[PDB]
């Protein structure tokens, strides 16, 4: 993935 | 499911177990799918208390719950991530990297990844607080396969965010320190680790030639070419981006890509059903056809010229623009024999057909290629045989129209060929 | 020349 932030 | 008011009451109770249950309730609120009340928890002033709980080494449950709660806040907008940083969370999370509990250390990695992912300023601030050394120490094992799968994926993703966001690029010594570990991850057998390692390499190669050279010197090009032929689109996309960045460098750096066998993958890349893969593969080709004549010859020998003809004839318009750039670069630096081979593959008619596009730039690019082909025609003496080809496929009454165009580059770049090769 | 993008 190339996403800046992940939520958990 | 608690209200924010009840969470504030429990955290303000100065009862550690009450604060733990209130923090866990906050973690569950922030873990909702539908609209986590991040702003409400921020306005309640809970972030400084969450950060304080990160240091409660005797109560590791409350360390874990606050770290998770802060991680979900830092995953939000830039202002929400700023609130986590403004609460002093960066040095607190870096201390948590040394936690003997893997789930707590992993949560700290996750949070630092969200913070560094905001942009170059928070990335560099995470580096200034000294996060790279403890992060790397977590991967200091002889075989990565002994680490937990989710633990390894989170470390790869976080290290990848430390490589992102130019203006400015990451510090040189930081990339220097990171790169050997990143190469280990680029060889790991996990598809998600492979994707994020490829993205990080693509970030590091999105820079001047000096940045590309650091990556190429580590020998990753053969592995990038191998991952270029993977069946997973999440792996091909970053690998092709990294390959495309490297061929924007020097001719010698471009030659390493060719030597690794990258050109043998492009028949399928230039016909890939995913529109963006075709566009990026064609963009990569345009920067290879801008190289030396021996490198253009490699494109010829791999049978890639017919594939450029096909992309120019039928593709998404943005891919056709990259193909026109590839032909213009090809004709600009190629030999007469190479340019003749290009015409024999049928480049003229799809080149003429794209002179109807209302995009002004591609018209200038195409008119440049036609001029270069005519220069090769003058050297052979077939300057008139080519004029008939452009006339037969309808290209002659497309250049006449470009004479009555508003842009002054196509203005003159249309009368020039009318005056020389047709009139 | 090279188009960086």
């Amino acid at each position: 993935g190339e996403n800046g932030r992940k939520t958990r | 499911n608690w209200s924010v008011e009840d969470i504030v009451k429990g955290i303000n109770s100065n009862n550690l177990e009450s604060q733990l249950q209130a923090t866990q309730a906050a973690r569950k609120l922030l873990s909702r799918e539908k609209q986590p009340p991040i702003d409400n928890i921020i306005r309640a002033g809970l972030i400084p208390k969450f950060v304080s709980f990160l240091g409660k080494t005797d109560c590791s449950p409350i360390q874990f719950e606050s770290a998770w709660a802060l991680t979900n806040i830092a995953s939000g907008t830039s202002e929400q991530t700023k609130a986590v940083v403004d609460g002093g969370a960066i040095p607190a999370f870096i201390s948590l990297l040394a936690s003997p509990h893997a789930h707590i250390s992993e949560q700290a990695v996750w949070a630092l990844g969200n913070i560094a992912g905001d942009g170059s300023a928070f990335r560099d601030l995470v580096i200034k607080h000294g996060a790279i050394d403890p992060l790397l120490a977590l991967l200091a094992v002889p075989d990565l396969s002994t680490l937990a799968c989710g633990y390894l994926r989170n470390l790869t993703w976080t290290l990848s965010n430390l490589c992102r966001n130019k203006n400015p690029a990451p510090p040189l010594d930081a990339v220097e320190q990171i790169l050997p570990t990143l190469v280990r991850l680029l060889h790991h057998n996990d598809p998600e680790v492979l994707a994020d390692s490829c993205w990080a390499i693509s970030y590091l190669t999105d820079g001047p030639n000096e940045r590309i050279e650091m990556v190429v010197k580590k020998g990753v090009v053969p592995q990038l070419v191998k991952l270029l032929g993977a069946t997973e689109l999440p792996i091909v996309t970053p690998a092709l981006r990294a390959i495309g960045n490297i061929v924007t460098g020097t001719d010698e750096q471009t030659q390493k890509v060719i030597d690794a066998g990258a050109l043998a993958v492009f028949p399928s890349l230039l016909t890939n059903p995913k529109t963006n893969i075709q566009k990026e593969a064609t963009w990569t080709m345009s920067n290879i056809t801008a190289g030396r004549q021996d490198q253009i010859q490699q494109v010829v020998n791999h049978g890639l010229v017919p594939f450029l003809v096909g992309v120019l004839s039928k593709a998404d318009f943005k891919t056709q623009k990259e193909a026109a750039w590839a032909i213009t670069n090809y004709t600009s630096g190629g030999t007469v024999e190479q340019i003749v081979y290009l015409v024999h593959c049928g480049i003229i008619e799809p080149l003429m057909n794209l002179l109807s596009a209302k995009d002004t730039k591609i018209i200038q690019v195409i008119l440049d290629a036609i001029s270069n082909i005519f220069q090769a025609a003058e050297k052979l003496g077939e300057t008139e045989k080519l004029s008939i080809m452009i006339e037969e496929c309808g290209g002659l009454d497309k250049i006449e129209a470009l004479q009555r165009h508003e842009n002054e580059s196509v203005y003159k770049a249309s009368l020039n060929l009318i005056e020389k090769y047709f009139s």
